[PDB]
């Protein structure tokens, strides 16, 4: 009887959910912060 | 005495009965006992038939007379079913006197081959939003209905078969679809309330209800749903669509099982025989939609399934999921939580799906399903916001809330479109969650009273028009400012 | 000869003859039969006795019908005129056409080719599809297979592979599906009538057919496999051609061989399978393999029963494939269609000599970052994500950008997504997954990954989506 | 050709016998049912009319139960069979080696016929409790963790387990390979006959493999039998001692053999099929009662003889399949225990990048400290201990900074020497070259290296040895120990060269 790697999420209790929560806040927010530096940058370029 | 056409009883037992002759007697025919009883001479072994007593057998005893009817088991069809109860015979059971049709029909007979059936391409409307909406159903698509106990499955067959009454008694006959619902395993007081609240909708004038209670021999329960499918394919083969609904399919299986396990054959898993599968996909593969050289009929499929403990990976759950060309997971946990119908979006897919929908009805559903999709990816949040997160989640709330419905009140789908454009748009994000269905409610007789001209227009054009866009959007802030 | 039927039980009818008994294997025609009863025999009883399984339902039978031995195994016509038709597995036509006028006549239960004549060539094939081309590379001319449960897209994966493949390989083309839905049957037709691979009116048509879709017997769905195995071998024997041959699904066929083996009289094996599973599939699986007079590309569809690849059947069809794409659920509801799982997946060309350097350590790279963000994944779990490392965040970062990379629209998916399908050189996603691993693109968001083709497709998306932002 | 043909034709057997026969009852799915027979021997081989074999296998009171040897499409209800009382067995020799055989030692290489002089039975027994002296002399598989950490002496059964494709197969292949040294070389002491039987496999894999083995030239002393997934039941269940016996021939003539099954898990598949036909009862899983007996009177051949029964040997090297590491399954268990050890093989290490992805937590071997070379054993002490405290607190790696600077050096360590387990496909290492790059992992040279760049080193450092110092490595050969003077040359050489680098 043993265990293995990257198995709280294929369970899909309550914190295989909690974990794409917490992922999805982080790279949500990265994400915005991303595009809003990408807009910066082009919007730099046009001068 | 003549043992090639008629045999004598050697071993009544349980349900099955061993018959000495009947030298001439054809596999899955039907034998008449002598009281009055019928049977299907099953095993043909090299001495005695196994036949299957169509009822109790009390009334059978080693040495009564079987003789073959000679014709392989068959059912009474014809538009003069329409609107009574029957046996999974055909012999009426509602009191209201003989069926009196003019046509017979096999029930163990064979699928449309592949060149008759043509693409699915109409809507099947269902009448309930969360259905019509992202797991659209058309017609001659098979649709599971798959959850635990107590979930409101025979909810959504029920809706279903209520919301035909709009098109069952317009001038059109292409949008006509008349209903079967084949009753396998409940009680006789659930069928009996079930056609009282088919009767209060007049939803019986174009119905049969095929019943195969509890008590009713195995046999009877193992041939209702066959019964069914021929009382419906006679309407497909004849040009005019029909729909049908096994409830529940499980327990047609653990009739088999009885019946199989009487008969002396083997076991196979769960000590179900070995062909489940091919008892049930010899079944729903029946549900077709003929091209145009061969009527344009039809056969929807709404098999039911039960689950036991919401375990979906088990026998007959797997056996049925790989045979239909979508699912409908209601889920337990859901139920409870706050959304009915149950209907889990996400698992429940729609093989077919897209190209059965309406386009009024898709242009918004395409959206919602996107808005939905991210919602449910942060919706896990009861736990603990960002300007978007927070307005993902609030739009999340409102749609959800939306999607919600009462019970045996199928909507048209032009006012499902009115709603959803409504919720989908934007229009709702500043009302409080749980008002939603207040208004939501609310909104319908406004729209239902005085702007029947646009949810006709709608209705007639089947897309949301420029001018219709503009009108609804009207309507809609013209309200809310209102509410 | 004449034999009579003794008993019938089922789908299985023992027949008695008292002239010489038919060899097993032989096909007995039931006489009295409005639409044409092929029973198969499977075993000698003794006492002058035999017991076969029935190609058709069995509705009508009686005891006593005389049966006519046909003198050899089920003869399916076979050669270029049974192109562009749809066929039993009894070999007649079923599209209502007419006959198949033939001159060869082939059958169905043949041997596999001996150790002498194996072909131990292998060379890439070109998808066009990212995840396969780039973690499970398809070996031309070699068994691949597609597991994963319902509903993950196994269908809709081969539909792209006949879309890209079959119009783009010069020589023909076989599809048996066996005991899959029947809508699909006629909408792989049409669909193959409008690409105009199959042709109505001329003798252009480059794929065969062959069904035993799920309403036939179960006696039925264990040998269609063997029709469109027989048509496809013909085609690369007889004809010194290169073949391509599409089956769907390959479960079917020990399922329907399941259901009839327990009125065999047969013990019943582990899970309720035939005792005889492994050799019943070694027998039909070893007639697939390329040789040294032609070749055969076989893609199979690989049913897996509740997800599960420990069951008997996948488990034992594991051996009998070059390339194993496990399609896996956990990503498919992720919207990672294909649902491909990058790590489940197998090929035996994934060795350098066979991809180079390049093309290996690009996909090797893919793996550990993947198996090292599952590890994470543990962590977040009880952490959060901002109490991570500094250098973590960046491996984590990158396995959702790669792993959204790894998705792709398809031709066929045009209906489903509303996209435009997308096909992409293998070359362009060896330089895209690089740049990916390298960090060349760490700075772009991770949507604007998804559901795109090349990388440039995604350096396209991150634009339209910061200007809308 | 013509003239040929003269004496093929010639060179038959004309002669008739008065031989005993019983009639065929009854056939279906593989098992003839014959009837009479009545002095026939159970496990013995009978021919029926048309051409076939089949082994007598189930003498009930009426009938003897007869399983065929291939497809029974050519028996009938009547035909006859006809005994040749003479059990199961198959030719040996040194004439086998290069060439492919079938379960019953018919060359399916084309390639001409084998010339093969004496025959062997295929149900002997192992050899006693007397025969045997215990395990001294380690077979270099050529792989640096199952040479270091599991060793596997010569006479010792070591199971391969793990799932599918995790490397198993070439887990075995460089094993065969590996052994070109010295069956090139002159002593006749450290010379192994490698077998490979192929069971359940498709042609296509032994195709593959034989071409990868002459790619290689490793045939000139490998046989390789094969019961491919076609071959009927009986074919499968019988390869193994088929070539179990082709090894015990060299095993009892003073040679030292090798025998790979490949897998053991499609056998006992193939013995419940035809159990399961011939109704005998089933037990857990379906498998018969003998499921253990099977494998254990097969995998207890294996042996080392001692000196006075001539010295020789026979390993073996079981693979075995397990389905997501369900070690608990019948068979795994089964063959877990009749074994004396296990090299297993996960997935998550092969994904993770150590490949070859033994698990070295699992993997043990009940011979141990013997088995190795005192040069090997000096380093593989100390590596195997730092391994075990290194895996022992590999929990907290994620962290590694906040804490302490001996759990850092730990972890420090236990990478590195991870990174050196690391091996290609079909390279293996001389033992000198093991102990050489081992030396210069545990003892401290590349703690200052960062980890992504050891493999580098590694190579590098081979070929600045084997190119350069083959003089040191010679002296470690020839006898197996570090002298003080090969240590501090040893360490001279590690120290100068890291520094040119």
């Amino acid at each position: 009887v043993r265990s293995s790697a990257g198995a709280v999420r294929d369970a899909g209790g309550a914190f295989g959910k909690r974990e794409q929560a917490e992922e999805e806040r982080y790279f949500r927010a990265r994400a915005k912060e991303q595009l809003a530096a990408l807009k910066k940058h082009h919007e730099n370029e046009i001068s | 005495v003549d043992l090639e056409e008629t045999g004598r009883v050697l071993s009544i037992g349980d349900g099955i009965a061993r018959v000495h002759g009947l030298r001439n007697v054809q596999a899955e025919e039907m034998v008449e006992f002598s009281s009055g009883l019928k049977g299907m001479s099953l095993n043909l072994e090299p001495d005695n038939v196994g036949v299957v007593v169509f009822g109790n057998d009390k009334l059978i005893k080693e040495g009564d007379i079987v003789k073959r009817t000679g014709a392989i088991v068959d059912v009474p069809v014809g538009e003069e079913l329409l609107g009574r109860v029957v046996d999974a015979l055909g012999n009426a059971i509602d009191g209201k006197g003989p069926i009196g049709s003019k046509a017979r029909r096999r029930v163990g007979l064979k699928a449309p081959g592949i060149i008759p059936r043509i693409s699915v391409r109409e809507p099947m409307q269902t009448g309930i939003k969360a259905v019509d909406s992202l797991v659209p159903i058309g017609r001659g698509q098979r649709e599971l209905i798959i959850g635990d106990r107590q979930t409101g499955k025979t909810s959504i067959a029920i809706d279903t078969i209520i919301n035909q009454k709009r098109f069952n008694d317009g001038t059109d006959e292409k949008k006509k679809l008349y209903c079967i619902y084949v009753a396998i395993g409940q009680k006789r007081s659930t069928v009996a309330q079930l056609v009282k609240r088919l009767t209060d909708a007049d939803a019986m004038k174009y119905t049969i209800v095929v019943s195969a209670t509890a008590s009713d021999a195995a046999p009877l329960q193992y041939l209702a749903p066959y019964s069914g499918c021929s009382m419906g394919e006679y309407f497909r083969d004849n040009g005019k669509h029909a729909l049908i609904i096994y409830d529940d399919l499980s327990k047609q299986a653990v009739a088999y099982r009885q019946m199989s396990l009487l008969l002396r054959r083997p076991p196979g898993r769960e000590a179900y025989p070995g062909d489940v599968f091919y008892l049930h996909s010899r079944l729903l593969e029946r549900a077709a939609k003929m091209n145009d050289a061969f009527g344009g009929g039809s056969l929807t499929a709404l098999p039911v399934i039960e689950t036991q403990a919401g375990d979906v990976s088990a026998y007959i759950p797997t056996n049925v999921i790989s045979i239909t060309d979508g699912q409908i997971f209601l889920e337990t946990e859901l139920f409870y939580k706050g959304i009915r119908p149950a209907i889990n979006v996400g698992l429940s897919v729609s093989r077919v799906g897209s190209a059965a929908q309406t386009r009024a009805m898709k242009q918004v559903a395409g959206t919602m399903k996107l808005e939905l999709a991210q919602y449910r990816e942060v919706a896990a949040f009861a736990q603990f916001l960002d300007a978007a997160t927070q307005q993902l989640l609030s739009r999340g709330v409102r749609l959800t809330e939306l999607l919600k419905q009462g019970q045996y009140s199928p909507m048209a789908i032009e006012e499902q479109v009115a709603v959803i454009y409504a919720g989908v748009r934007g229009y709702l994000d500043k009302l409080e969650p749980s008002k939603i269905t207040k208004f939501e409610n609310a909104f319908l007789s406004h729209v239902i009273s005085q702007h029947q001209a646009l949810l006709g227009k709608i209705r007639t054009d089947g897309k949301i028009s420029e001018e219709s866009d503009a009108k609804l959007k009207e309507i809609v802030t013209n309200f809310l400012a209102g509410f | 000869t004449t034999g009579r039927i003794v008993a019938v039980i089922g789908a299985v009818v023992d027949v008695q003859f008292d002239e010489g008994l038919p060899p097993i294997l032989n096909a007995l025609e039931v006489q009295g039969r409005e639409t044409r009863l092929v029973l198969e025999v499977a075993q000698h009883l003794g006492e002058s006795t035999v017991r076969t399984i029935a190609m058709d339902g069995t509705e009508g039978l009686v005891r006593g019908q005389k049966v006519l031995d046909s003198g050899a195994p089920i003869r399916i016509p076979v050669g270029p005129e049974t192109l562009g038709r749809i066929m039993n597995v009894i070999g007649e036509p079923i599209d209502e056409r007419g006959p198949i006028k033939t001159k060869q006549f082939a059958a169905i239960h043949a041997e596999a080719p001996e150790f002498v004549e194996m072909s131990v060539e292998q060379e890439i094939l070109v998808t066009g599809i990212k995840v396969v081309d780039l973690l499970a590379p398809y070996a031309k001319g070699g068994k691949i297979g597609l597991f994963g449960g319902a509903g993950v897209g196994k269908t809709v994966l081969i539909m792209e592979l006949i879309n890209n493949v079959a119009k783009a390989h010069g020589g023909y083309s076989v599809f048996a599906g066996v005991g899959e839905r029947t809508r699909e049957g006629n909408d792989l037709y049409h669909e193959m009538i409008e690409s105009g691979v199959i042709n109505l009116k001329d003798a252009t048509s480059k794929v065969a057919l062959v069904y035993g879709q799920m309403n036939e017997p179960p006696g039925a769905r264990a040998r269609v496999a063997l029709t469109g195995l027989t048509v496809a071998e013909y085609f690369r024997d007889q004809e010194g051609q290169d073949v391509l041959l599409f089956i769907d699904n390959i479960f079917r066929f020990t399922q329907a061989g399941s259901e009839v083996s327990a009125l065999l009289g047969r013990i019943p094996s582990a899970v309720g399978y035939q005792p005889t599973l492994a050799t019943d599939m070694g027998t039909m699986q070893e007639r697939i393999t390329t040789t040294k007079k032609g070749s055969i590309t076989s893609v199979q569809a690989i049913y897996v029963p509740a997800d599960d690849l420990t069951d008997p059947a996948p488990a034992t069809t594991f051996a009998h494939l070059d390339a194993t794409t496990v399609l896996s659920r956990a990503i498919a509801e992720l919207g990672i269609y294909p649902a491909v799982d990058p790590l489940d997946s197998t090929s035996r060309i994934m060795d350098p000599n066979i991809v180079g350097s390049e093309h290996y350590d690009v996909a090797r790279g893919v793996q550990k970052i993947l198996q090292d963000y599952k590890s994470l994944q543990d962590i977040i779990a009880i952490l959060g994500m901002d109490e991570l490392s500094e250098e973590d965040k960046l491996t984590v970062s990158r396995a959702r950008k790669i792993q959204r990379f790894l998705s792709q629209p398809f031709q066929v998916a045009e209906v489903f997504t509303g996209h435009l399908g997308k096909l992409v050189p293998l070359k362009e996603t060896i330089k895209g997954f690089q740049q990916i691993l390298a960090g060349e693109y760490d700075h772009l968001p991770e949507q604007a990954f998804y559901m795109v083709g090349p990388i440039e497709e995604a350096v396209a998306k991150a634009d339209k989506l910061a200007e809308e932002h």
